[PDB]
């Protein structure tokens, strides 16, 4: 029942512990058939609790690198981009000035618009019950709106809703207190569509064969248009890449920049997840590389991570023989996930993989923060390899 | 003082990496493009990614250098661009297919040495290393590849070369298999920017049969085996009885006119070409190595047919580990990574003074 192999024991689960995730049920059910179907383990990094309608309702757009000022976690802006980055989750509020900047340049180049922020009763509902992240709705006289409260830390901001109606859409437009007068909040719109973003699904780590490792894996640079014309040759693209080609906006927009640091492998798994998902033309929740390949990646921010895994890791004996099942040593919830909370048990769930015949793709600032580096190549070798030396040395008298 | 370089070069993929670690960190094609009409020559991934604009030649012929002029720049893009190395600062491990000529392995023993200046230099047959990978030192390796196809005894650490079995059939000629199969579904795939999607065709729909006859059978009375192929255009494609047909040459080489035996055959041949007291540790250690081998089935199906070859007391064992693609540069990583093996680099000073003859 014990994990061991090398220096890595892993005791069993005693008493699972049912964590609270962002991403919807059924989305969490769709990665983990791509999982199985493709033959990777996914990780996805964290989405917030108060997230899951708005992804659920597959109403929003969601943040690409092009936006990339923080979604909110708290108040009524819960699950969507406040413009002003001080109604952000914490992380964004940290470097104020640089992420304010973000959400401005991301509007002003075109890339988002500014929009209103409207909540109907079934979201206020959800926000005062079901999270308790909102104070009840209180008539606020000489202004008409409904007064509420939400905690910001060793903060509590005030904000009013005011009933409107848009579309025949009976809603709350949300409105806050920009210096002393009573202005309409704003948040962070989709260019096109004009309406809100929520928050994205973020690649932390796809794991593949060993025996499928090839010249997909090598991550690539993003190329200028031009540099990429060069780079191919016209007749070997498929028609999805000879249209990037033969068009500078296109290949703009699901390709060059907006990937960032991305593997051909990741780029091809990206779009059979967005498909598998529904989430096409606009309502893509993946839209970039891994925080493999990350530069600017933040350990903090990766936990909890959802895993998605072959299904066979999930049998008797899926890790190897006498190893035993994922479901014993890490927590599985009912859609399959394998919820991964913190970066030591992240290094273990990674060691099992490897050793498993899953490659790593690892990245030095996941170091960065911890007491010891445990995302290095030395400490990451797989234990089918240190195990054939130690018999190869003894072998041959070495 | 220093990490070594484990560098197998293989007829149609190079995997360059570090002694000491698990994996390589190049994996790129063996092949060297000049402009067919802004760089003089071009590369791996960069030769095929410009194949239109590009004259591309493979200089590892069967798994044997043909082009020494063509792989110095191999060698020379895996230092410097792949690896980002200086190759005067690190021992290099190359590796070598069995049967190598003595003249190939100083050549080489010459470039890496003058050309490129390396401290020490040892030449590994990729077999050998293949088992190394499985934590063994006996038995006997089916190494299949894109270019040639070998069985190898091995007896503690040492390759038996009389028992050596080269067949000149491997992934390639597979391809070239499938493409010419595919024609009886009416199917054209003709160019060499064709030749790599049925090569992906190839790597994720095809498998041995247990029982080729029986799977024939089945392919002809009913569409169970059929498997759906989307091609890069969006047009799909049904492939039936192929998806076993292409590996099956690998069995029966007499499907690409070849006179030669299968490569179960020619693996119950050599264990018979060796001491009998031997044969036992030959047929309990068979180690499957080389992207060829990768077929689903490929050793269930060598179990039945070594078993059928071998007496009813013998006891046959396949070993096919997921990761047999890379055994072969594993096994270079283990082996220049145990710093006891140190005394048995050939160094530079060694190479100055006896000439390229030191290799042997
Ligand atoms: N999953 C797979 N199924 C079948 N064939 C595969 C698969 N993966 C790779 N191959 C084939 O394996 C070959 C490449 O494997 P490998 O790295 O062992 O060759 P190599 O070292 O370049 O060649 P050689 O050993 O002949 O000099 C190609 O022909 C490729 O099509
Ligand atoms: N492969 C990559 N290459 C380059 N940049 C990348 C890559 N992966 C991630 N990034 C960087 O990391 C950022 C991902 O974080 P982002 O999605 O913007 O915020 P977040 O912390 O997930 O919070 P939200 O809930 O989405 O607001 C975007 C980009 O700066
Ligand atoms: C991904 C990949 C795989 C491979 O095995 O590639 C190697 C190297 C390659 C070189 C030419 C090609 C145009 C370039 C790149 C393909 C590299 O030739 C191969 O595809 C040859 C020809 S078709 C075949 O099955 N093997 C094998
Ligand atoms: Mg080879
Ligand atoms: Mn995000
Ligand atoms: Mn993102």
């Amino acid at each position: 029942k014990t994990y061991q192999s090398r220096d890595l024991v892993l005791e069993p689960i005693q008493h699972p512990k049912s964590i609270e995730l962002g991403m919807p049920e059924v989305d969490q059910s769709v990665l983990a058939e791509v999982a199985e179907r493709e033959n990777v383990i996914i990780g996805v990094r964290p989405v917030d609790e108060k997230s899951k309608s708005l992804i659920a309702s597959k109403m929003y757009s969601s943040k690409g690198l092009f936006v990339k000022a923080k979604s909110s976690d708290w108040g009524p802006m819960s699950g969507f981009i406040p413009v002003d980055q001080s109604f952000a989750k914490a992380s964004a509020r940290r470097d104020l000035e640089k992420f304010n900047e973000y959400a401005e340049q991301s509007i002003l180049s075109g890339n988002a618009v500014s929009a209103n922020l409207y909540l109907n009763q079934v979201r206020i509902e959800e926000l005062v019950s079901k999270y308790e992240s909102l104070t009840p709705l209180e008539l606020d006289v000489d202004s008409g709106m409904y007064k509420t409260t939400a905690t910001n830390g060793d903060q509590t901001i005030p904000f009013f809703l005011n009933k409107v109606t848009v579309d025949d859409k009976e809603l709350w437009q949300v409105h806050y207190l920009r210096e002393g007068e009573l202005a309409p909040f704003k948040v962070i719109g989709d260019p096109v569509s004009k309406q809100p973003m929520t928050a994205d699904y973020d690649l932390l780590t796809v794991m593949y064969t060993y025996g499928d490792l090839g010249p997909q894996d090598k991550v690539k640079q993003p190329l200028t248009w031009e540099q990429w014309k060069e780079s191919v040759t016209y007749e070997d693209l498929s028609p999805k890449y000879k249209a990037r080609y033969d068009n500078q906006a296109l290949y703009e927009k699901q390709d060059g920049a907006s990937l960032g640091m991305v593997s051909d492998r990741l780029k091809e798994l990206k779009d059979v997840i967005n498909t598998s998902l529904g989430r096409t033309d606009g309502l893509e929740m993946v839209h970039h590389g891994a925080d493999d390949a990350n530069p600017y990646a933040v350990m903090a921010d990766n936990f909890p991570a959802t895993f998605f895994v072959p299904k066979h890791f999930f049998d008797d004996d899926g890790l190897g023989e006498g190893k035993g099942s994922i479901q014993t040593y890490f927590n599985v919830n009912e859609q399959g996930a394998v919820v991964i909370q913190n970066p030591q048990e992240f290094s273990n769930f990674q060691q099992v993989a490897i050793n498993a015949s899953y490659r790593a793709s690892l990245n030095d600032k996941w170091n960065s923060g911890l007491d010891s580096p445990l995302f290095t190549t030395k400490r990451k070798l797989s234990h089918d390899y240190l195990d054939a030396r130690d018999e190869v040395a003894k072998k041959l008298g070495l | 003082e220093t990490t070594a370089l484990v560098c197998d070069n293989g007829s149609g993929l190079v995997k360059a990496g570090f002694a000491g670690d698990d994996a390589p960190r190049a994996v790129f094609p063996s092949i060297v493009g000049r402009p067919r009409h802004q760089k003089d020559s071009y590369v791996g991934d960069e030769a095929q990614s410009k194949r239109g604009i590009l004259t591309l030649k493979y200089p590892i012929e069967h798994g044997i250098i043909t082009n020494w002029d063509d792989m110095e720049k191999i060698w020379h893009h895996t230092f410097y661009n792949e690896l980002r190395v200086a190759p005067e600062e690190h021992p290099t491990l190359l590796t070598e297919a069995p049967l190598n000529p003595k003249a190939n392995r100083e050549k080489m023993t010459q470039i890496m040495f003058e050309t490129f200046n390396v401290p020490a230099m040892y030449v590994a047959i990729q077999a050998v290393l293949s088992l190394y990978a499985s934590g063994r030192t006996t038995g006997i390796v089916l190494d299949s590849g894109d270019g040639v196809t070998h069985n190898v005894p091995i007896y503690e650490g040492y390759a038996l070369p009389h028992a050596i079995m080269r067949l000149d059939l491997a992934g390639r000629d597979l391809t070239d298999y499938l493409m010419k199969i595919l024609t009886e579904r009416g199917y054209s795939f003709v160019t060499t920017a064709e030749r790599e999607i049925v090569r992906d065709i190839k790597e994720k729909l095809c498998y041995v049969a247990l029982d080729f006859e029986n799977e024939m059978a089945t392919a002809a009375s009913s569409s169970s085996l059929e498997k759906s192929y989307e091609l890069p255009d969006g047009q799909v494609i049904t492939i039936g009885n192929e998806r076993f047909r292409c590996p099956e040459t690998l069995f029966q080489p007499s499907f690409i006119g070849m006179e030669s035996a299968g490569i179960h055959e020619t693996t119950y041949n050599s264990i018979m070409k060796c001491d009998i007291d031997i044969r036992k540790d030959l047929y309990a250690n068979n180690v499957m190595s080389g992207g060829t081998t990768m077929y689903p089935g490929i050793a269930d199906r060598m179990q039945k047919e070594i078993t059928a070859l071998a007496p009813s007391t013998m006891k046959i064992k396949i070993i096919a580990p997921p990761e047999r693609k890379y055994s072969v540069w594993i096994g270079g990583s283990i082996l220049a990574s145990l710093s006891t093996f140190q005394q048995m680099w050939i160094t530079k000073q060694e190479y100055d003074e006896a000439g390229p003859s030191i290799v042997h």
